[PDB]
RNA sequence: UUCCGUUAACGAACGAGACCUCAGCCUGCUAACUAGCUAUGCGGAGCCAUCCCUCCGCAGCUAGCUUCUUAGAGGGACUAUG
């Protein structure tokens, strides 16, 4: 069995760069984008199959309006509905999706913000930037520290932080952290030191990946090579080998799949054997220059549906057969 | 006319040379890596300088191109120019001539050599 | 005389361009009783009249106020994409 098309969502006019799903609100799909909107879906599930099956899989409800640049990437509230983001303006925000209005605001990254994350408590707060620093928050936007600076600073790195996860182990918090300096370093929330520097990959990395039980650290990048680590201590298991570019990379909830989106397609490997098994092509061929990439991916709770967000604003959906 | 001038065109160049891994084909990307690289006197000029450099990067991702040195197509086109085949390709064994070829070999006193024979 | 390129020229200097001022966009940032909008209170006038509704006046420890006004910091356009 396999991955099966269902329909694509047109709904941003630039290009998509994060969707995030809920757990326990789970028909509303948030996506953001180069347009300074923020959207959210709706979902019925409709497939109008009455006028050469009508695409459309849903009916946007709800646009965040109010960055003054590009948003990055976003995140949901694990409890709740309250969401954050992260944009080009050097800001953070979070809304709250049930009135359409922003609620706090982290002042204080000197430039621009590339990756945001939620935590557990929902009081641990990261932030990455192309400041070439990252900052935790608190839930009510106020600092508590910031690590960062060159070598006799700290051990920030010296180029962009480019993405930023927790680790999900509760008696172990930690935090992943790519780098435009090609190097992944593991850091505490502990003390804010690094457990171990990762030192991969040979081209500027735009990925980082923890397992959903967090064991190993995928991430991946420039060169097309996927590298996946040991998030106890920090240990290369396997190289896989995508070709192209890589922006997007996840986890399969409770299946041990990885996807990435590689500039021509999606591509899925097994974890269980170590070779891929499932291509993800755009529907519509046409001949226009290079096409549109795809460059973000997230898969539901259950994961029973894989969505991806490409750069021309479209994002086409991906379901499961049984 | 939007023809781009001296300096836009030769700082374009020029910073391909250097940095070619951190560029890419995004205007807007390349617009904040060209600010973190060099010290330019205003946004127009940033501006201008990225735009050129975008699709300088889109024809280099495409194929080859003029005085710009890229180091990892330099040594490519190096790794395979001292290229060797199994064996080389000009044989002394069947190289056939014509009636005047074997009169000057006859000068020379090389009459008998191996491998000729007329046409 | 902008550039590509050609090439007994190679490498440079001015002018053009860049640049500076004003106007054009920003429900994003900083604010503002010598700018105001909003709500609430009291005051008047209408009226299915008692309230509600509409239109003005007035005063503040009303604003999770700065949209409108002012002026600063920036952002935005590069022919970027086809």
């Amino acid at each position: 069995e396999s991955l099966v098309y269902a329909g694509v969502m047109r709904g941003h006019n630039d290009v998509v760069t994060a969707i995030a799903t809920p757990i326990d609100n789970s028909p509303f799909i948030v996506s953001s984008s180069r347009d300074k909107s923020l959207l959210v879906w709706d979902l019925t599930n409709p497939i109008q199959a009455t006028q050469d099956s009508s695409s459309e899989y849903g009916v946007p409800f709800r646009r965040l309006t109010g960055h003054g640049h590009f948003v990055q990437d976003v995140v949901l509230s694990s409890d709740g509905q309250f969401a954050l983001s992260g944009s080009w303006d050097g800001e953070l925000r979070l809304w709250d999706l049930s009135t359409g209005v922003t609620t706090r605001r982290f002042v204080g990254h000197e430039k621009d913000v590339l990756s945001v994350a939620f935590s557990i408590d929902n009081r641990q707060i990261v932030s990455a930037s192309r400041d070439r620093t990252i900052k935790l928050w608190n839930t009510l936007g106020e600092c508590k520290y910031t690590i960062g600076g060159d070598l006799g600073g700290g051990e920030g790195h010296t180029g962009w932080v480019s993405c930023v996860r927790f680790s999900p182990n509760n008696f172990a918090p930690t935090i992943v952290s790519g780098s435009w300096d090609r190097s992944v370093k593991v850091w505490n929330l502990t003390n804010c030191k690094l457990r171990c520097t990762l030192d991969g990959h040979g081209g500027y990395v735009s990925a980082v990946a923890v397992s959903p039980d967090g064991s190993l650290c995928a991430s991946g990048g420039k060169d097309g090579v996927t590298l996946l680590w040991d998030l106890t201590e920090g240990k290369r298991l396997y190289s896989l080998d995508a070709g192209s570019i890589i922006n997007s990379l996840c986890f399969s909830p409770n299946r041990y799949w990885l996807c990435a989106a590689t500039q021509d397609s999606i591509k899925i490997w097994d974890l269980e054997s170590k070779h891929i098994v499932q291509d993800l092509r755009p529907e519509v061929p046409v001949s226009t220059k290079q096409m549109l990439y795809c460059t973000c991916l997230s898969w539901s709770a259950d994961g029973s549906t894989l969505y991806a967000g490409y750069t021309d604003g479209t994002i086409r959906i991906y379901k499961i057969s049984g | 006319g939007r023809v781009r001038t001296k300096t836009v065109k030769k700082t374009s160049r020029q910073v391909i040379e250097k940095y070619y891994s951190r560029m890419t084909l995004d205007f807007h990307t390349n617009k904040k890596v060209l600010e973190e690289v060099s010290i330019l006197q205003s946004k127009r000029l940033r501006n201008k300088v990225a735009g050129f450099t975008t699709h300088l990067m889109r024809r280099i991702q495409r194929g080859p191109v003029r005085g710009i040195s890229l180091k990892l197509q330099e040594e490519e086109r190096e790794r395979r120019m001292d290229f060797v085949p199994e064996k080389s390709a000009l044989e002394v064994d069947e190289i056939r001539v014509d009636k005047e070829t074997m009169d000057m070999l006859a000068f020379l006193g090389m009459a008998d050599l191996p491998g000729v024979e007329r046409a």
